[PDB]
């Protein structure tokens, strides 16, 4: 449906604005309040935009070099071409960070391409029914903050500890995914407590 | 069995037998379970 | 009052004195200089029947409605036409100028020039000239008369540049030996913070000429000071302008896209090849014409926290070079870090002559002094892995500890080799392998322009001495360290004597009392230096005081 | 700090649960010290302020002086000071309790001895004591 | 989730596997707690809310769920003893 | 700077009472002037009390290293 797609288009664009937002890329205040007739405004979507049109490339406010695609796939699986095409186009812009989206699945041999190129070409794969919702938002998830190494290293020398010791947070769950932090990395959980008020704890990615 | 070796340690963090931080302080606030009792709090109610 | 036809306490006078009628005179007065508003009179006689007087009516009036005028004018500071709101603004401001030298009313003058970008000439000049306006001014009034007055905001920034310099000094001294905390630990946002580069950020606003003027002091405090200080200011200035995200000026400083680089290297004190691509594009984009900004860059990188990056990512390139059996001429990442290093080394001599052209490298660089560094450390290694290898039978050889003096020609010679050497002394003490050390540690008595025995270099080496905290029990060991390299210099440079002080202060209970009592008298004030030497000399009789009793 | 609470308690329920019963507190202090709450007492807001300032830093969860260990402090009894705030108010102190200036010290001295004595021990098996605590209830259950 | 005028903030689900699965470890951390909590005051018996937290940090210590049943705890990497203990014995000790 | 709390926790008393009373049934010298007591534990008491037992506890912390702390350092509770 033409009207559906539309709107399941302007949801997808707002949670990625707000994804990157939350991973501190560079997010213009409007495009993180744009509206469905907005997003109409910017540019009816099935057979007249294009997956390939409705990408976006965003900077990091840390750093300007950095720069993230987001990018979505005019085809149901995403096939190594595709992927080509993209990873060929970042060698042109010189990026390694680059989000693509699936409209309901990925070819397994992309899968197996994505882990191979992973350090050259940082990619993730990303449904776009798990996209459809900032799962962030939700009342359950607490508040997350992606923790820096000097932060780390002065944490754990106030409890004398190892990263052996923390708990852990799978890496494929969502929210890491929703963060994209990797493996080596630790985030510091915020949620309230019906005992102390706040509490504080830290998860080690793995 | 599964919950055995979970203890309040000194510098009172709650840790297993394999030594890993469960809570940095334990039910969130480093108290024990008995002295604790029922109080309200008068400020959330009240307008304005 | 009276530039508006209004009576004063001189017309109050003239009334009073030489008048035989002080009755129906202060009568008529109290009547006619009333409130003008019909509805008062009928209320006045009755507000003062209680014996309650008009003084706290009229103060809480005063207050309300000055506020009021306050609110309206920040009101009408985004409101409508700007034609609009300058005229209403210029008409107050004419009007309370009568007023601004009231106590009272000088704050609506303030607030009305704090909502104009730009004011006649005669009202800035008053504001400058009276003293006390100027003290009660706000900095709208001064970014104008700055942009019109290049003499005070000199004034300005002296005092906030001689703050800087004396922090900068301390922090360079601060006499506290570990290799966690030092002169190079903080990060940049946290040296951003200072009170000095905020305040300048304020005091230029988002004018292009303010802008240039700071530049010009910064030149001629670099220059004629000959301390790089100043320019890490102008750095953190420059950042300061892009954390407020001024596109006047972040779109006109073609260094701004340099700093991208150089602040995301230098929190990490590490340039990436990736950034290292992008410092060399942003040097190749320097055109014909306009190579001044070339200089300014050498500015920017005499930063001695740059220096650092640079030093410690050469340093590292060319220990991580080894393992994949890559000579330095062969490594055009590692050329490019040899480029930028000596692009920024010869900054005062771009700034002292308007210098645009590249300084030149050695040869004898990239084919001699690297690969001794590198033959050193893969003996060193080599060593090592022998000693992971069984069966050594009885007196085992020593790692050679002879030095080829080439080497230390280059130290002696080569500022670039010889800072670059220092930072590969550092290092070591941090892989704090004795062999090499005091191999290496002859040679660097003499050294280029004295940069062994600089502030920077001494201050990392006395912060990498926790390491060796325990390494000075052996007396061979703090004579090679004390009779062999600090104390050549420490009479003779100040600086010297003062880090020789102040690791005694820190390594006094690890040494025996002959040798503390020893370099004690070999680091006594020679009866000419600062007060710092002769301070550090009580904390030091103070400690072998102490000793003795533990 | 009600901000704060409208936001951790959304369901705008009072009944919590915290290691010191103040009222009651009070109360033992007023009849301990015989206190007419008919008459002007004589309690300085000031020193009501600041003695509460002063056991709040009296009363530590988290040892260590840094940004996080501070941080940690702050959270572990934001809460209870929470509480001990909004009842020990100097507005409440001088107009309902009336409790007076020794007998006051005496609550404060009472509150951080009795708060220091709630601490969890260390070397407490909290876990299987979860697990007993937690598998009796299930004992009596109906099964629907 | 996706669907419209659903509010996505309150929504929920009494199941477990599925919050782990589409919201997160530390969301399965409260909900296991807040169905807890419902199933222990159903009847009006109160329990210190400080046990519930430290089995559902217990549980969820991993990042990922860990039943209390041999499959789930088997897995933790605790002393082979720990495994003596618990059931299935010898068929850990050939292991060990 | 023993960063542990000053208290004794019920265990750590515990412990303490029940070794210094073996310690005084095995006929120990008794730091504190008894009052025609036979029983060690209520002898151990009085000396805690009195703050006059001359054991060291030595809380390990969890990262390998421990604290020493007098009996009379720590608040008794």
């Amino acid at each position: 449906d033409d009207e559906e797609e539309t709107y399941r288009l302007w949801k997808i664009r707002k949670t990625i604005m707000q994804l990157c937002h939350d991973r501190g890329y560079l997010v213009t205040q409007d495009e993180l309040d744009q509206t469905l007739e907005e997003f109409k405004a910017q540019f009816k979507p099935s057979e007249g935009p294009r997956r390939t049109d409705l990408t976006v490339l965003v900077a990091h406010n840390d750093d300007p070099t950095d720069q993230m695609f987001v990018f979505f796939p005019e085809e149901p699986k995403v096939g190594i071409k595709t992927i080509k095409v993209y990873c060929q186009r970042m060698q042109e812009e010189n990026i390694t960070r680059a989000l693509i989206v699936v409209q309901q699945g990925m070819t397994p041999s992309a899968k197996q391409s994505l882990v191979d190129m992973a350090p050259k070409y940082i990619l993730e794969q990303f449904l776009q029914q798990e996209l459809l919702i900032n799962i962030t938002e939700h009342e359950l998830v607490p508040e997350h903050v992606v923790m820096t190494k000097e932060e780390v290293t002065e944490l754990l020398a106030r409890y004398k500890l190892r990263e052996n010791q923390l708990p852990r947070i799978q890496a494929g769950d969502p929210v890491a995914r929703y963060f994209g932090i990797k493996r080596g990395q630790v985030v510091k959980i915020i949620r309230p407590s019906e005992t102390a008020g706040r509490y504080i704890t830290y998860r080690l990615v793995q | 069995k599964s919950m055995e070796s979970v203890m309040v340690k000194y510098d009172a963090t709650v840790r297993n037998s394999i030594n890993q931080v469960v809570q940095l302080r334990y039910g969130e606030d480093g108290l024990a379970g008995e002295s604790v009792e029922f109080q309200n709090l008068a400020t959330l109610k009240p307008s304005n | 009052l009276q530039d508006l036809g209004v009576a004063n306490g001189e017309d109050l006078k003239e009334t009073l004195t030489n008048c035989t009628e002080p009755l129906k005179a202060i009568e008529q007065f109290q009547t006619e200089n009333g409130v003008l508003l019909p509805s008062l009179q009928s209320a006045l006689p009755f507000l003062d029947l209680h014996g309650t007087p008009r003084l706290e009516f009229h103060q809480s009036v005063f207050d309300e409605l000055r506020d009021k005028l306050l609110e309206r004018v920040s009101a009408i500071a985004s409101e409508g036409k700007a034609e609009e709101r300058y005229k209403k603004l210029e008409d107050l401001l004419e009007k309370s100028f009568s007023l601004v030298k009231m106590p009272s009313l000088q704050p609506v003058v303030m607030c009305v020039m704090k909502h104009l970008p730009k004011v006649p000439e005669k009202k800035l000049k008053l504001v400058m000239a009276d003293k006390e306006l100027y003290r009660a001014c706000a900095v709208e009034v001064k970014r104008q008369i700055w942009q019109d007055n290049q003499a005070l905001f000199g004034d300005e920034v002296s005092p906030l540049l001689k703050q800087y310099i004396l922090e900068k000094e301390s922090a360079l001294f601060s006499t506290e030996l570990s290799v966690l905390h030092n002169f190079f630990s903080p990060s940049p946002k946290t040296r951003r913070q200072g009170e000095v580069v905020q305040r300048l950020t304020r005091m230029v606003g988002k004018n292009v000429k303010l802008y240039d003027m700071v530049l010009q002091f910064l030149r001629t405090l670099f220059l004629r000071t000959r301390n790089v200080h100043y320019c890490t200011l102008r750095a953190e200035l420059l950042m300061s302008l892009h954390d407020l995200d001024v596109g006047e000026i972040c779109t006109v400083d073609p260094c701004h896209k340099f700093t991208w680089c150089l602040d995301a290297c230098i929190r990490e004190r590490f340039v990436d090849s990736k950034r290292a691509r992008e410092l060399q594009g942003f040097l190749d984009g320097v055109k014909k014409g306009q190579e001044q900004v070339l200089g300014d860059l050498s500015m920017i990188l005499c930063d001695p926290f740059a220096i650092n990056t640079l030093a410690l990512s050469t340093v590292r390139h060319l220990q991580e070079l080894v393992g994949q059996e890559t000579l330095p001429r062969d490594s055009p990442d590692l050329l490019l870090l040899l480029r930028l290093l000596a692009l920024g080394q010869g900054a005062w001599d771009m700034i002292d002559s308007q210098v645009f052209k590249e300084p030149k490298m050695e040869v004898e660089l990239i084919t001699r002094f690297l690969p001794m560094l590198m033959s050193f450390l893969v003996d060193d290694y080599t060593f090592n892995v022998d000693q992971k290898l069984p069966a050594e039978e009885k007196a085992p050889v020593s790692y050679p500890n002879t030095l080829p003096e080439s080497f230390t020609k280059f130290l002696q010679e080569q500022r670039m080799a010889c800072e670059v050497g220092l930072y590969y002394v550092l290092h070591i003490t941090k892989q704090r392998n004795k062999n090499a050390l005091l191999r290496l540690l002859p040679g660097l008595v003499e050294t280029f322009g004295d940069l062994a025995f600089g502030d920077i270099f001494l201050h990392l080496l006395t912060g990498n001495l926790a390491l060796l905290a325990d390494e000075f029990a052996l007396e061979d060991f703090c004579s090679s360290l004390f009779d062999g390299f600090f104390l050549t210099a420490s009479p003779r440079k100040e600086n010297v004597h003062r880090h020789a002080l102040r690791l005694l202060i820190h390594l006094h209970p690890r040494v025996a009392p002959s040798k503390l009592e020893a370099l004690q008298k070999a680091l006594e004030p020679t009866g000419q230096s600062g007060e710092a030497v002769k301070e550090l000399y009580s904390q030091l009789g103070e400690k072998l005081e102490q000793l003795d009793h533990r | 700090d009600r901000e704060v609470l409208r936001v951790i308690f959304p369901t705008g329920d009072s009944k919590v649960v915290l290691p010191c019963n103040l009222l009651r507190m009070i109360w033992n202090a007023q009849k301990i010290f015989h206190i007419n709450p008919r008459l002007p007492s004589d309690l300085h807001p000031i020193k009501v302020v600041e003695g509460v300032k002063e056991l709040s830093k009296k009363l530590v969860i988290v040892n260590g002086d840094d940004p996080l260990s501070r941080q940690a402090q702050e959270n572990a009894t934001l809460l209870f000071n929470i509480h001990l705030r909004s009842t020990l108010c100097s507005r409440r102190m001088a107009e309902e309790f009336r409790l007076s200036g020794e007998a006051f010290d005496w609550l404060l001295g009472e509150i951080e001895s009795k708060f220091n004595q709630a601490i969890a021990h260390p070397g407490e098996m909290v876990g299987a004591l979860a697990a007993q605590s937690l598998g009796e209830p299930a004992t009596q259950m109906t099964l629907n | 989730l996706s669907e419209k005028d659903v509010d996505p903030v309150r929504t929920t689900s009494n199941d477990i596997v599925e919050i782990f699965t589409v919201l997160g470890i530390e969301a399965v951390r409260k909900a296991l707690e807040r169905e807890l909590y419902h199933v222990i005051s159903f009847d009006g018996s109160y329990v210190n809310y400080r046990h519930l937290a430290l089995l559902c940090d217990t549980m969820t210590c991993r990042g990922h769920l860990m039943a209390i049943t041999r499959h789930g705890v088997n897995r933790q990497d605790t002393g082979p003893l720990m495994k003596c203990s618990f059931e299935e014995t010898v068929d850990v000790l050939m292991e060990a | 700077k023993r960063i542990t709390t000053p208290y004794m926790t019920k265990y750590e008393r515990a412990r303490v009472l029940g070794t210094r009373a073996l310690q005084i049934a095995m006929c120990a010298p008794v730091m504190v002037e008894l009052e025609g007591e036979t029983d060690p534990l209520l002898i151990a008491m009085k000396e805690l009390k009195a703050r006059k037992i001359p054991i060291i506890i030595r809380r390990y912390l969890p990262d390998g290293s421990y604290e020493d702390w007098g009996v009379d350092e720590l608040i008794i509770s």
